[PDB]
């Protein structure tokens, strides 16, 4: 079976260079070329380049000419992509794929497409530094509602890099749990909210403790949600 | 250990015209002919000088893949000892030819509603071609006595003509893609062997 | 270059119906140089159709492709929960260009959102920064729009919103909007409110709270 | 082995009409067809090639269109010099095939033939053979039927008819039929009748002569 | 000046051999597609053979193994060599130039070839005189019947061109025995029958026979 | 090296039938197998080929109807035929293929099975006497016999005096007629001195339909 | 590829030299094989590559030729060498073509074919059909012509011929010809004749009879 595995996620600074590997196994390596695709967060696909695993001939896109180099190694059955002069525009998910649109020997067009994509490597560039989350509560107000069910949660602010893992009582409460996608603020930091819905009858008989885990800072915070007091 | 690139020959996007057929050289590779043993409904799989079944057990110095596009009723002309327009003026095979000829229909790929005028063949020539010879000349043919002076007119004709492929044509007048595999043996290590 | 335009931008269809997606091109492209890919959320794309008519290995027969010249069409006969993804149209006649993308989503009954407002906590207020949250929960369709009003005047350029995907159970959305200021700007006024408008709501609903409210 | 067939084997038209001829293939032969014109006693001329293109020198009144199985030749207005035979030709690989041929005539009203008879001469009778001639004059159209009655019986052989071409002045025909017999067979009967049936004639008119007068 | 002129045809016996020639003027025979076609009397055109400007030759199934095509560059000529002639080969033969999809544009005038047991013979002329059964409305028809001659043509006139109006000369019809026959007729008023003298003249150049016969009413 | 074929027999037009060829004396999986059929009016014609790598080839007149398969474990080869017309009547041989350099030859053939396709059913033959006469007598010898007509299928046995005479008896081969039945004539020449004195009786046996026909050929007096 | 052999039939004695020729419609090089078949047996591979001798085959068989013409030679004929010989081309694959065949016979002195006729029986005539038989006995060689005449009129398409194998001792041939018509057609004529032409007869011998003589 065809398998393509890429390296882990990378966090860089503007001006530096990023190298991403792609190891392929399960097929004759030299019979197929390698293509690279890029996807910005919440956008469409974008072709970058094609490399022949037979003679090393390459063709790159007009947008990336001069910044990207693709190399290969046949002994280890691996391809490499290096991108330099990084900018915030270049933060994206990168995919390596086995190609059937241009041949590896004579370099002519074929009838097919990209098959057997890899899993994807997230390359994120920014001037920020590692920072743990700030966790604050959002407690229900005294104003009652018609439905008799309240909503509460915890707000995670000023954290980097992604991601953080939010749990509510270690899976005991998994009904009504909503974790919204993160948004990048003007300061270069990330924010996030986690919310849940609870019956009124359990407001005064149950206490909720939301746990936020940030691996890069190795920080785990358990914060309680209680009714607001004067 | 490199496999031979038969997929890049059979599975290409654009095929050359008959008067300018395309030639590719295959060497230093392991020839896996299973891609030819499976196939699909194919118009012609005729081999000359060797059996199709024994191909996985013979080593050749080099292999020539020749690709072009013709119409159906001319497919019978790609064979030794044949005469006709394509045989005499476009593509000729030797009498002692060793190799295989594969041909399949390509109506869904090379036909256009208003007519496809990208495929051309030679119609006028004063002599036949020696085997494996290509002529890409585009000069006015003089049929009479008065010289043409490079301009069409009476007794002066542009040589190449267009097929004009259409999807409403008959089966014999529909495009067919043809690949000729030519096998050679000389004083060489025979770098095209097969799995044996 | 050749520009490929996909139509339409998004599709809202119920399971079992028939899906039709169109890819148009500025110039002509050979039918043997068009392909269609599918990408489910959180995963990598996979090849669906090549040659504008053929099918990749392991692909169910409900996917079909047709067309020629400058108009190509991808059709799905019977939809399923796994066939709700993002689809892409690709060509490699001249260089290589991807399509913009078309998305298919579940259809359901129009549901008005539940609108809650959350004031900033005192601990966050001690940091000199204030965040006020307006939460819309369990609504459909996606087209809802909210204004922010501090003391009966509108604020613009100081709000950020985040939306989740369709729920796996009822196929429903959820939106969170945040209004951000400093401490002094927060204390300068008393009343804060968020106004919501949606198809399921006959008139916009305004949720407000005073600063000195316990 | 593609066979070419022409729909109208005959066509009577007047000067100033618009005529159409159809050539139908059996398999489908692309768009390569040729259309030729032939006048009596002369070589053919090339009118149309590629099933729509007009060879230099031919007036603009000729047109052609078709592809695949059916092809059509058209004449917009009929000049007096356009009455001739026409042929469709297809090339194939190395097998040239022509059609049956379509003839064009001049339209005219209906005319009643004049019927006359001619007995064998005495000089011919001395030779041992007898020929009886039936003559029909000035009739349109070409279709006519001639029946030989000997001993009140329809004959089965020894008959061959000659038909004239269309007269250049009246556009009419006149044909002669012959019945040839040996002296022994001619000297055994007295009944010899020629029955002529034609569109112009209301009833079949039979003209005969008795041997004993 | 572009033209083709043919010759070399006539009478021949079954099983014989013949060679038909076609000389060119303005067309180089060695650089054009050349074709031999034939047309039987009242039967339509039928392709016979083709030669390319590379030496390749092609024949129909009805002449395969018997007919051959030759081309002479020095004399600029095209030859058709026919062997084992049969009764199906009597026709008019044409040499043409083929352009491919552009059709055959240039034609010769044609040469006639007839294959029969021959025995070139003069004609027998009999008078078809008017009678009471051949009188209608004051006009009666008379004529001369020519029979049993070989080969064509035979020219029948009346009074050396003095009487030409109202004359009919039917085409000859081949009989089972291989001889030709026709009847030439003229319609004249009945009142002129008793005063006018009608003399039919039959000219047979191959038999060099000028036979005159007077046609008069028989009592 | 031995190859034994089986499966031939009678079958209706448009039907299907499977033939098998079992081999012994060699490695079955190292050689290519072919099916070649023989008809009297056409000669030997190759109909099927299978190789070592599971590749099959067919001629133009047979494609879409025949399927060739092999089983190496059971050491056997099979041919499946569907949609038969009347033109497939023949003797079928399974053959082993071999090659020297580039030259390919069939080195071993089997006995072959006779396959008859036609819309015919068991019928009883009709026996008629061909009596001697003056025209059939020459030089003291007279020729007589029995004509057996309209039978199906092969074969039919003809004997004289329960086999008491063997010399001078010619048993002609059967010929298929346009009606789908066979007709044969069995003749015998005897000296003219035995005319009117000995008993000439022809016995006809048709086992495929259990028919016995006894005919007495009475000589003619003229 | 059309493949021809010559002569159609050959006769030779033990110890003689026999040569048979095979001709192709194209140039097949040395891609020719020679096969032998005895009556009621399987074909045997005699020669491959147009010159090589198969192991276990007598050395008296020789093969020669190249291109368009090849030759099979038997040096000393033997009784186990009377059979049908075919030539097969191995140039075009996978369609292999065999030759028509040449049959080798035993030489015998010329014997006149004894001719008899047999009229239709009364029993057959009662069934509505009639068969007339022409019998030829003890002739050599097999090349003979049989013709049927009904009231001095040629007949074709209604005659069936059967020939037995050469006899084991006398080495002769026997032939039968059957003319089958309806009872009414037989009753529509009186005189029937059978004509036999053979190289051993100075003139074609015709045996004629009248319907009703016996
Ligand atoms: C020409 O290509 C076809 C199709 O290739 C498939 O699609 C491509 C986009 C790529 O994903 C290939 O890896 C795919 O195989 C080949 O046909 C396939 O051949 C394989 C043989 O390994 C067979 O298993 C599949 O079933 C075939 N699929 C179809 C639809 O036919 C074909 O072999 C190629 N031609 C040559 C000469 O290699």
């Amino acid at each position: 079976q065809v398998q393509l595995v890429q390296s882990g996620a990378e966090v860089k600074k503007p001006g530096a260079s990023v190298k991403v590997s792609c190891k392929a196994s399960g097929y004759p390596f030299t019979s197929y070329g390698i293509s690279w695709v890029r996807q910005a967060p919440g956008q469409g696909l974008e072709w970058m380049g094609w490399i022949s695993t037979y003679n090393g001939n390459t063709n790159y896109a007009q947008k990336f000419q001069g910044r990207v180099t693709m190399t290969t190694d046949t002994s280890t059955t691996t391809g490499y992509m290096e991108l330099r002069r990084l900018r915030s525009d270049d933060t994206a998910v990168y995919y390596c794929a086995r190609d059937y649109t241009r041949g590896a020997w004579f370099g002519e067009s074929l009838i097919g497409g990209f098959d057997n994509w890899g899993q994807g490597t997230l390359v994120t560039v920014s001037s920020a530094s590692t920072k743990g989350p700030s966790v604050f509560p959002l407690a229900p107000s005294s104003k009652s509602t018609s439905g008799g069910t309240a909503a509460l949660g915890c707000l995670v602010k000023d954290y980097f890099p992604e991601p953080v893992t939010v749990s509510w009582n270690s899976g005991a409460l998994t009904s009504g749990v909503h974790t919204f996608p993160a948004v990048l603020q003007s300061s270069g930091l990330y924010s996030l909210s986690s919310v849940v819905t609870v019956p009124s009858s359990s407001l005064g008989t149950q206490t909720y403790i939301c746990n936020v885990n940030h691996k890069p800072s190795n920080t785990k915070v358990d914060k309680r949600v209680e009714p607001k007091s004067c | 250990t490199n496999l031979c690139p038969f997929d890049e020959v059979f599975n290409a996007t654009r095929f050359a015209s008959v008067y300018a057929w395309n030639r590719k050289r295959i060497s230093n590779c392991v020839a896996d002919y299973s891609v030819l043993y499976n196939f699909a409904p194919f118009f012609a799989f005729k081999c000359y000088g060797v059996s199709p079944t024994k191909l996985n057990d013979l080593c050749f110095t080099n292999v020539y893949a020749d690709s072009f596009v013709i119409r159906g009723n001319e497919v019978s002309q790609i064979a030794p000892g044949q005469t006709g327009n394509i045989a005499d003026y476009n593509y000729k095979l030797p009498d002692d030819f060793t190799g295989c000829v594969i041909a399949w229909n390509s109506n869904k790929l090379d036909s256009k509603v208003g007519g496809n005028y990208n495929y051309r063949y030679r119609l006028f020539r004063k002599s036949n071609l020696k085997p494996f010879e290509r002529d890409i000349s585009t000069e006015i043919y003089q049929a009479g006595n008065k010289p043409c002076n490079g301009v069409a007119g009476v007794n002066c004709y542009f040589p190449l003509q267009s097929y004009g492929f259409r999807p409403t044509y008959g089966v014999g007048h529909q495009p067919y893609r043809v690949v000729v595999l030519s096998f050679e043996l000389l004083h060489a290590p025979a770098t095209v062997c097969g799995p044996k | 270059e050749i520009v490929l335009t996909q139509s339409p931008g998004t599709l809202s269809l119920s399971p079992g119906e028939r899906a039709t997606l169109s890819c148009r091109a500025s110039q002509t492209v050979s039918s043997t140089s068009l392909a269609w890919y599918q990408q489910k959320p959180g995963q990598a794309p996979r090849l669906l159709i090549y040659g504008a008519s053929s099918r990749a290995t392991g692909i169910p027969d409900r996917f079909s492709g047709s067309g020629s010249g400058t108009d190509f069409t991808l059709t799905i006969s019977r939809l399923e929960p796994e066939d709700f993804a993002v689809y892409y149209c690709q060509q490699h006649d001249t260089s290589l260009t991807f399509g913009g993308g078309t998305k298919v989503e579940i259809k359901r009954t129009v549901a008005a959102p539940s609108v809650f407002i959350f004031p900033p906590s005192d601990e966050q207020l001690k940091s000199g920064t204030a965040s006020v949250v307006c939460l819309l929960n369990n609504f459909y369709p996606r087209e809802a729009k909210v204004q922010w009003k501090v003391d009966n005047a509108l604020q613009s350029g100081n709000s950020q919103e985040s939306v989740t995907e369709q729920d796996s159970k009822d196929s429903t959305y959820s939106l969170s909007s945040t209004l951000t200021l400093s401490k002094a700007d927060y204390e300068k006024h008393k009343v804060y409110a968020c106004e919501v408008t949606h198809q399921g709501l006959s008139s916009p609903v305004t949720k407000s709270f005073n600063r000195g409210e316990c």
